[PDB]
Order: structure tokens, then sequence, then C-alpha cells
């Protein structure tokens, strides 16, 4: 997986 | 299922393995990353890592 954060929701 | 999803939101690959996906399109999950901000899953257009709280499980 990334090591950086998925966007927030929406 | 017992792994069936539906995809909430739209989502776009920013690459890193991660797989676009498109709000009401069902995927297959797989599983989690280490802290479950990440999600490894299948569609009918590939396999890759979308945002966690961009699916929920259907059916």
């Amino acid at each position: 997986a990334p090591t950086y954060p998925p966007p927030p929701p929406p | 299922d017992p792994n069936l999803f539906v995809a909430l939101y739209d989502f776009v690959a920013s690459g890193d393995n991660t797989l676009s996906i498109t709000k009401g399109e069902k995927l297959r999950v797989l599983g989690y990353n280490h802290n479950g901000e990440w999600c490894e899953a299948q569609t009918k257009n590939g396999q890759g890592w979308v945002p966690s709280n961009y699916i929920t499980p259907v059916n």
C-alpha cells in the first residue's frame, strides 16, 4: 500500500 | 459476498499500485494495509489500493 495517506472522503 | 463492496465515491489512482474506481462500482476486497487506511481490491478494471472509507460492504 502507499506510504502516504489516502484523500479524505467525500 | 462475503467480501463484496461498492464504491461510495470516485477515486482517481495516484500511482503507487492504487486503483481508479467510480462511484457505484463493485469491488472484491482482498484486505487492508497495516493502519487500515488503504484497501486492496479487485474490480473489472484491475487490482490495486483504494481508500478504505471510499467503499462499503454490499449484499
